[PDB]
């Protein structure tokens, strides 16, 4: 309706601002490609500095999303998880789809709190592509030292 | 052969009626210029033809105009009255000189015609929204790369502030979009409509909107988290336009409910007595409203092919409304409406066109007098040969006798008809009249002066010719066109059984029927050689006939719309076609091919006749006027030489006292060539490069690893190229001396192995974290 389209205009604007309520507001809305763009920009650069939960820290505070996943319900988790299933297929995108996983495994209990929808197909679907991309970085890691080792 | 007509824009045309107003612009204050099918110049309080800009001979140009046909969308003058600017029914905007009527520039880039066009308060910008659903900003240079704002699906209505920044928009897709000027982004879209925004006006501080929803929404200027203060519901029908007073103490609103009403304590209510008026609002729904520049009147633009003047009840202005004044037309829009029939005299100085309520007398472009008895439009008109009297056929079945001198009817010709008159033409001397009627008979009529017991001035009806009961499946008894033999030997008749029948002057004997017509016929004519004929039908097919039957000479078929009239030449050498699709075509009467295709017609042509002089063209129309006629790796070397040429220059910037590769850092171009290159055969471009390419190359890897950037590249690309160059050459076959880049590699590889080791540890916890709950969920 009206507040939906105006809410899409706020979703257009908030991307110029921060990432947190743009992430939750874009999570409750269409479309997940722009949601992939904000995770692309916020998650995209190389950084391994001070304490995060999903690699979200910058000069501007992105650890509020470190809070925002702990409050999130399971419907957005499975609706997120089918998108991670959409993002683990092609190369170089799966890593972005990795970033929430190490997040969500920290936040919720082993039950994936008790009212859990059927997701056996997805949790069965993630793993062989993770083992697939795992051997690649195994190769580049064992090939990285050898240029140093010569001289 | 030789034929008349020209390819020019003007041949002494009177084709512009100066009608159908939709907008206007105020000029000198005592004058006002009007959007019509031209640019017209009127007085603001008298209504006389001050000037008129149309087609013609501009100073220093040929095939140029002052204004076009195909109705003007908007028309306004510049605030310094130096520039003229009109957007037309085509996408091209034309600016014109104010003193002369030469053209200055031509503005295109528009897929559709102009739906918005106005000067800005600076004058150096002209804004034009068109019906291709976007906005185009214009500079005096012609800068269109400034701003092209489009997130729409329909046309736009509302616009500018007066502060060079901070624009607003309301559009016809039910949307009201908010944009900033610096780097435009839709912060917010206020929507309260479901249809089309018809008109728009800001008062001074309150922006009201008028749409299909028959309501009024007020809006505040300094707006965020939408400012709403009220709505004025239900004028009675959807509102169309509004206008503020130049003193900004009132606000007039107009609609298609034949009413206009203003607001005053302005206010959110109408609080002034309105029974003082004497010149009630309008007979036809109006297009646009402007206050007059004399601060005493109101200027109204209606859809009755004319615009008018009134006033608004107030003590400063005139407390009543005056009678509307109209300009000095040439008696082409001084009377009412369209022309369906024309007729020709034999002196080339008496040419009459008829309307719903007028008969207009013309020599070439000068109008003598009017004759008014019309109970409709005329399907046919016919002069007397000699031009003494004229005979009219209205849409009542009534033939009317008019004198040449005055407007008065001498004699009403006997209404023995019960249906309207399709066809009518007189003979050579003009004493026999053959008519079009569905009364299943042919009516002959006498004609002479009034000096006996048989009225020739009232055409007493002695002979009866009736055999019309021929049976068919299309329609038995109706006639469309009648033609008199030029030798005065026979009569040709159009019939609704897809035939024509030929019969001589006396009692019925049969000559010829022509048939083969999929559609019924529109018009039939005879050559003055009197051997071959033509016929026009409703199947877009024009058929030539001589004396045979069933042996088709030629199916003259190249058309798309219906055919109004096709006629021969008055010396029988050129037959011509006027149709529905607004194009008139010359055709050689001896050949099958066309000599000239005249396309300068925008509106519908209903009829067209050429006099026996043959030097001019008379044309009936729907705009009621007459158009008178007569490799990659060397680019990588350039990239590295440019990039190290930047880095070495930035090193000794002030520690010791090119516009494009592309970026704020040139190294982003270095990765971009790695992005642009194909995944195959890149090693052929890499293997060419020497050892100095490596020494220039690793500085960019240290640049991106100290830059911590993985947005524009990825580590298998960098390690992929690294592993290629360590295959190629070399570390100790390129250098035996301990150097700075050699020690740079020893820390860069540590940065790489840690940067990949992070993500590898992330997955190494991720998948084992996924396994464990799947062990439990069983």
């Amino acid at each position: 309706k009206l507040q939906v389209e105006q809410e899409q205009s706020l979703q257009n604007y908030m991307s110029k601002g921060d990432w947190t309520n743009a992430f939750l507001l874009a999570m409750t809305l269409d479309h997940p490609m722009r949601l992939f763009n904000v995770l692309k920009r916020a998650l995209g650069e190389s950084r391994s500095r001070q304490d995060t939960e999903e690699g979200k820290i910058e000069v501007i505070f992105n650890e509020e999303l470190d809070q925002a996943i702990s409050i999130l319900n399971d419907e957005q988790l499975i609706l997120l998880m089918k998108r991670c299933r959409d993002w683990n297929t092609n190369a170089k995108t799966h890593t972005i789809a990795q970033r929430t996983i190490r997040c969500i495994l920290m936040h919720h209990n082993i039950a994936k709190l008790s009212e859990i929808p059927g997701m056996v197909k997805i949790v069965d679907a993630i793993i062989p592509y993770t083992q697939r991309h795992f051997t690649r970085v195994d190769n580049l890691v064992e090939q990285s030292y050898i240029l140093d080792y010569a001289l | 052969a030789a034929a008349f007509g020209v390819i020019a824009s003007n041949a002494n045309c009177v084709w512009i009626p100066a009608s159908s107003g939709n907008s206007n612009g105020s000029g000198p204050g005592q004058l006002i210029t009007s959007a019509l099918e031209d640019v017209n110049i009127w007085d603001i309080k008298t209504g006389d033809l001050v000037s008129k800009l149309s087609d013609g001979l501009p100073p220093g140009a040929s095939d140029a105009r002052g204004a076009k046909p195909a109705e003007c969308t908007y028309l306004e003058a510049h605030k310094d009255t130096d520039l003229l600017a009109v957007g037309y029914a085509d996408g091209v905007i034309k600016v014109w000189d104010l003193m002369s009527k030469t053209v200055l520039l031509n503005f295109n880039g528009h897929k559709a015609a102009i739906t918005l066009l106005q000067f800005d308060g600076t004058g150096t910008r002209l804004i034009s929204g068109s019906k291709d659903s976007n906005i185009i900003v214009w500079d005096l240079v012609g800068e269109v790369g400034l701003y092209k704002l489009r997130s729409h699906k329909d046309s736009i209505t509302g616009f500018w502030c007066q502060g060079e920044d901070w624009l607003i928009s309301t559009s016809k897709d039910g949307m009201i979009k908010l944009w900033d000027l610096k780097t435009h982004q839709c912060i917010e879209t206020h929507i309260a409509h479901t249809g089309e925004c018809w008109g728009l006006a800001v008062k001074d501080d309150l922006l009201i909107t008028t749409g299909t929803d028959s309501q009024v929404k007020i809006w505040k200027l300094d707006i965020e988290n939408d400012k709403m203060g009220g709505k004025l519901t239900e004028m009675g029908i959807f509102e169309k336009q509004s206008k503020q007073r130049g003193l900004k103490i009132e606000f007039i609103t107009n609609s298609s409910d034949k009413t206009s009403f203003f607001y005053i304590q302005y206010s959110s209510f109408i609080l002034h007595p309105f029974q003082t008026i004497r010149s009630l609002y309008k007979i036809k729904s109006a297009s646009w409203t402007t206050v007059s520049s004399s601060k005493l009147e109101l200027v109204l633009t209606t859809s009755s092919n004319t615009i008018e003047y009134y006033s608004i009840p107030y003590e400063k202005r005139d407390p009543t409304s005056p009678a509307p004044l109209k300009t000095h037309t040439i008696e082409l829009q001084g009377q009412r409406t369209d022309v369906r029939s024309i007729d020709i005299s034999d002196d080339n100085k008496l040419l009459a066109t008829a309307s719903n309520g007028s008969l207009k007398i013309w020599n070439i472009k000068t109008h003598k007098c009017i004759r008014t008895f019309e109970c409709g439009y005329a399907l046919t008109c016919k002069f007397l040969p000699g031009g003494l009297l004229v005979i009219l056929g209205t849409r009542n079945g009534e033939l009317q006798l008019f004198d040449l001198a005055s407007s008065s009817l001498l004699d009403t010709i006997e209404d023995a008809h019960d249906a309207a008159i399709w066809s009518l033409d007189l003979t050579s001397d003009g004493k026999r009249l053959v008519t079009g009627s569905a009364d299943k008979t042919v009516k002959f009529w006498d004609f002479k002066v009034e000096n006996s017991l048989v009225p020739g001035t009232k055409n007493k009806f002695l002979p009866v010719l009736k055999l019309h009961h021929d049976t068919t499946l299309e329609l038995t008894d109706d006639i469309l066109c009648v033609r008199v033999s030029p030798d005065d030997r026979y009569l040709a008749i159009s019939l609704l059984d897809n035939t024509v029948k030929v019969f001589f002057l006396d009692s019925m004997k049969f000559y010829l029927s022509l048939y083969g017509h999929k559609l019924p016929v529109l018009s039939i004519d005879i050559s003055f050689d009197s051997k071959m004929i033509i016929t026009s039908s409703a199947d877009k097919n024009i058929k030539i006939w001589g004396l045979d039957f069933g042996d088709c000479h030629k199916s003259l078929f190249a058309h798309q719309d219906s055919i109004m009239n096709v006629k021969f030449l008055p010396q029988s050498h050129n037959f011509f076609s006027c149709s529905k699709d607004a194009v008139v075509k010359y055709w050689d009467g001896e050949k099958f091919e066309c000599i000239q295709k005249l396309y300068a017609h925008q509106s519908e042509v209903w009829a067209l006749a050429v006099a026996t002089d043959g030097g001019f063209v008379v044309s009936s129309s729907h705009d009621h006027s007459i158009r008178i006629w007569e490799k990659a790796g060397e680019r990588l070397m350039e990239a590295l030489d440019l990039g190290i040429a930047e880095i070495e220059g930035l090193e000794a910037y002030n520690r010791d006292m090119v516009l494009i590769a592309v970026n704020k850092t040139p190294e982003q171009y270095i990765m971009d060539t790695l992005l642009r290159i194909r995944m195959s055969q890149l090693e052929d471009a890499l293997m060419v490069m020497p050892f100095s390419y490596v020494l220039k190359f690793l500085k960019f890897i240290d640049t991106v690893m100290q830059n911590k950037t993985l947005l524009h590249s990825h580590l298998p690309l960098i390690c992929k190229n690294l592993f290629f160059i360590i295959k190629f050459n070399h570390k100790e076959l390129v250098s035996q001396k301990n150097e700075e880049l050699k020690l740079q590699i020893n820390r860069v590889k540590t940065e790489l192995r840690s940067a990949l080791k992070s993500t590898e540890d992330d997955l190494g916890f991720n998948v084992q974290g996924l396994k464990f709950v799947k062990q439990q969920w069983n």
